[PDB]
RNA sequence: CAUGCUUGAGGUUCUAACUCUGGUCCGUAAUCCGGAUCGAGGACAGUGUAUGGUGGGCAGUUUGACUGGGGCGGUCUCCUCCUAAAGAGUAACGGAGGAGUACGAAGGUGCGCUCAGACCGGUCGGAAAUCGGUCGCAGAGUAUAAAGGCAAAAGCGCGCUUGACUGCGAGACAGACACGUCGAGCAGGUACGAAAGUAGGUCUUAGUGAUCCGGUGGUUCUGUAUGGAAGGGCCAUCGCU
RNA sequence: UCGCUGUGAAGAUGCAGUGUAUCCGCGGCUAGACGGAAAGACCCCGUGAACCUUUACUGUAGCUUUGCACUGGACUUUGA
RNA sequence: UUAAAAACACAGCACUCUGCAAACACGAAAGUGGACGUAUAGGGUGUGACGCCUGCCCGGUGCCGGAAGGUUAAUUGAUGG
RNA sequence: AACCCACUCCCGUUGAAAAGGUAGGGGAUGACUUGUGGAUCGGAGUGAAAGGCUAAUCAAGCUCGGAGAUAGCUGGUUCUC
RNA sequence: AAUGGGUCAGCGACUUAUAUUCAGUGGCAAGCUUAACCGUAUAGGGUAGGCGUAGCGAAAGCGAGUCUUAAUAGGGCGUU
């Protein structure tokens, strides 16, 4: 089953997104570009642990 | 008996009929699929909902090829 | 609060906020109440000589309501910007 | 003697000049599967419904 | 490593604590009880307190509803069709089927293209593979049931990509409440395209669970003499067949 | 304070139609007055009660393990 | 005070516990019964004169014995934050 | 036979009697019957065991208190327009 | 032919205290009113306290505005 993850911004701010993924089929970490409200720019987000 | 199931009713159908006055943002028809297609001044939602982008009068005309049915808004 | 066994409102919704104990020593005074002290000096102890504030109040602020009656001087009492002009306009000196 | 207000009602409804405020439900957990629009519109505080004022006031001993 | 300094653990021994429902003296004229003295045991036993195990010996309680009586059997939340009487809604232990997910591309955008099937010819396959031609117009397809849709294809392929964005939100639909559904537009930053433009997930409708409590990341709030902290609040998120 | 056939909260002395019948006792018999007696014991219901059972839940008397106190001396083995 | 029986008791049989301040029972305890008894004795359990007999199973749950190993309480408090 | 008991039939059932009577019936030197005095009791006693008995009361006596327990259940609720 | 009542006479069931909301009727009025208590004792005093004259915010706080927000944009609540 799909397991929850967290996407945390490359900026020093603690802002994060949340989603889920297929850990068995896609093992590589998700490296997405999203909008950071705190700094107000589009930056890079990286996977972490939802727990 | 192995049958006792059903689902709640969704209240679909025509909300504003022909000749009626619409305000922008009003919901016109609730659908599954596009039984009515959006005409002038009418937009389509992401669940095939017809709403109003302008003010005026409901028209309800069928026209064009393919024999479709169109909901539009005309000046009152 | 009973509803027949259905979950009632006072247990269906979340609790929110906290109670500020800082505001329990606070009082607010209209500008229309300022022309009721004995003479020309609006202080904390003079507002208690009338019944404008309780005996447990330590901080007082003046808001704009009504009209100022005379020319009073405020001793260590805060005021808003609208009340600052209203008090000052009618010769009311403001100090401390 | 004196009427005792319900403790749990006073923590969830706050009295204002515009009625009684309260927060929204369905915002405690299970929040990844929710839409951002749905969570954004459950964020503020709102007024009690006209059909709940009587039964809530009677819990707060206001009527 | 003899050696000195303390502590952990076991074994034996001694008497002096404690024990005797053992003998003889006295109180006393007394199978109680004390005191004295002999004998035995001996730092064990036993009691207080803290703690693990066992414990129907004893106790306070729980053990759902629907239902052509109750039990047994079956069901209980959500989606699609009929019943349902051409607006909505509408019951039965009425007639039929599905859900408790999937997808970082199966999402966005620009460009490009049309299926199933039949017949004819063609090297081994041969009724049916791959190939060429004619006919066909949707009898195909749609991640997943059924209904309603589908040429600007919502179907199929490729390049680039992250709008599966943040704050809102005129106005509506539904509705006992709590929840639910659609959304033009405005402001920030973006992605495709020469541009007009399109994009706030997927053709639409199932894929779900209130509060309390507790954990994790931030915070212009509070912080019981004061300065901090603990704790609390707010915002984001996690844990319920 | 009659019978019958119908009607009717569906088995009538009392309602409809009709037939019978002067007024009142006494000795007898029990077919009806859904006759008297006991707020049905059977059945179901009540977020009722008791008492009984057990590997239902949560406790508990008793029994049992160890730490500390009452509680000491010497030798010996052994560890830091 | 609707059941006198095929029910209960019984002599006989077996298992088991108990070394005496006995096991066991009543008592917050002192104490008392067992017993002024001492394993040919005392308590519990089942079967039920007498005759012939009483077969196989120790996997489950109890009880008895074992102590190597695995887990395991109060207590103590290395180390880190 | 006395004495103790209660197997059968009938009567009685508003009884002579809130468990009897008339006819028959069982034991009758014993694990017998009986008088007087004494001991054990309410989650307790006693029981050759029937859930039996503990003052005509027993799957937990009687009495006084908590107490006007609680009763989503029956019944009743009084003059006029 | 479901309950209750043989009949009479007498008794027999929406009360009281304290907190509070709405309406009617009064006193004062941007103010109204006192509680314990004192008392020449239903007077008079006693205005500690309660409600009103200002809201918004979870709060610090700001105030005819405030909160959300990067936003004097929108929107919620409030104001003659
Ligand atoms: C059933 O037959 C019922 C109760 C009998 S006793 C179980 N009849 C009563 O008359
Ligand atoms: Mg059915
Ligand atoms: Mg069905
Ligand atoms: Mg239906
Ligand atoms: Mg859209
Ligand atoms: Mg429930
Ligand atoms: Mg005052
Ligand atoms: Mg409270
Ligand atoms: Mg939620
Ligand atoms: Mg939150
Ligand atoms: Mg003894
Ligand atoms: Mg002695
Ligand atoms: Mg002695
Ligand atoms: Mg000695
Ligand atoms: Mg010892
Ligand atoms: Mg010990
Ligand atoms: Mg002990
Ligand atoms: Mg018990
Ligand atoms: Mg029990
Ligand atoms: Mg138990
Ligand atoms: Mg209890
Ligand atoms: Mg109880
Ligand atoms: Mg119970
Ligand atoms: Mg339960
Ligand atoms: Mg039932
Ligand atoms: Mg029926
Ligand atoms: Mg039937
Ligand atoms: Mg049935
Ligand atoms: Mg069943
Ligand atoms: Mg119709
Ligand atoms: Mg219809
Ligand atoms: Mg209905
Ligand atoms: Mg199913
Ligand atoms: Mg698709
Ligand atoms: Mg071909
Ligand atoms: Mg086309
Ligand atoms: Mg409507
Ligand atoms: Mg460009
Ligand atoms: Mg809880
Ligand atoms: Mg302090
Ligand atoms: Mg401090
Ligand atoms: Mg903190
Ligand atoms: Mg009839
Ligand atoms: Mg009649
Ligand atoms: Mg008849
Ligand atoms: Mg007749
Ligand atoms: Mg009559
Ligand atoms: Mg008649
Ligand atoms: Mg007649
Ligand atoms: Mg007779
Ligand atoms: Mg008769
Ligand atoms: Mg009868
Ligand atoms: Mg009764
Ligand atoms: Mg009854
Ligand atoms: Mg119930
Ligand atoms: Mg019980
Ligand atoms: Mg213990
Ligand atoms: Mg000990
Ligand atoms: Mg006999
Ligand atoms: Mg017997
Ligand atoms: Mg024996
Ligand atoms: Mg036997
Ligand atoms: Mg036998
Ligand atoms: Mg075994
Ligand atoms: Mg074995
Ligand atoms: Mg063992
Ligand atoms: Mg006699
Ligand atoms: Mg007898
Ligand atoms: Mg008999
Ligand atoms: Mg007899
Ligand atoms: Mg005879
Ligand atoms: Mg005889
Ligand atoms: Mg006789
Ligand atoms: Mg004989
Ligand atoms: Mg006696
Ligand atoms: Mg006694
Ligand atoms: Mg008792
Ligand atoms: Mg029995
Ligand atoms: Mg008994
Ligand atoms: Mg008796
Ligand atoms: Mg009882
Ligand atoms: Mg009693
Ligand atoms: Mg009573
Ligand atoms: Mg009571
Ligand atoms: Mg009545
Ligand atoms: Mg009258
Ligand atoms: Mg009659
Ligand atoms: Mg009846
Ligand atoms: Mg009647
Ligand atoms: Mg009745
Ligand atoms: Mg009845
Ligand atoms: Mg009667
Ligand atoms: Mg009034
Ligand atoms: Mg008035
Ligand atoms: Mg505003």
């Amino acid at each position: 089953m799909r397991e929850l993850i967290r996407l945390v911004s490359s900026a020093g701010t603690g802002h994060f997104y949340t989603t889920d993924k297929n850990k068995r089929t896609k093992p590589e970490k998700i490296e997405i570009k999203k909008y950071d409200p705190v700094v107000r720019q589009h930056v890079i987000y990286k996977e972490a642990k939802i727990k | 008996t192995r049958n006792g199931r059903d689902s709640e009713s969704k209240r679909l159908g025509v909300k504003l009929f022909g000749g009626q006055a619409v305000k922008a943002g009003n919901i016109l028809v609730r659908q599954r699929g596009t039984k009515f297609h959006a005409g002038y001044g009418v937009g389509l939602g992401k669940d095939h909902t017809l709403f109003a982008k302008v003010d005026g009068v409901v028209k309800f005309e069928t026209k064009g090829a393919f024999g479709r049915k169109y909901v539009s808004i005309v000046a009152a | 609060g009973f509803e027949g066994g259905q979950q009632p409102l006072h247990r269906r919704l979340p609790k929110f906020g906290f109670v500020s104990l800082k505001a329990m020593d606070r009082a607010e005074v209209r500008t229309s109440e300022l022309a009721k002290v004995e003479g020309d000096v609006v202080s904390l102890q003079t507002l208690k000589d009338a019944n404008l504030i309780n005996q447990h109040v330590q901080r007082v602020k003046v808001m704009l309501s009504g009209e100022v009656g005379r020319a009073v001087t405020l001793k260590g009492i805060a005021a808003t910007k609208g009340a600052r002009a209203a008090i000052e306009a009618a010769g009311g000196k403001f100090e401390d | 003697p004196k009427m005792k207000t319900k403790s749990g009602a006073a923590k969830r409804f706050k009295k204002t000049a515009g009625g009684l405020k309260h927060k929204h439900a369905f915002k405690s957990h299970i929040l990844t599967k929710m839409t951002t629009k749905r969570k954004r519109q459950l964020r503020g505080t709102s007024m009690l419904n006209k059909s709940d004022v009587a039964r809530v006031e009677r819990s707060l001993r206001l009527r």
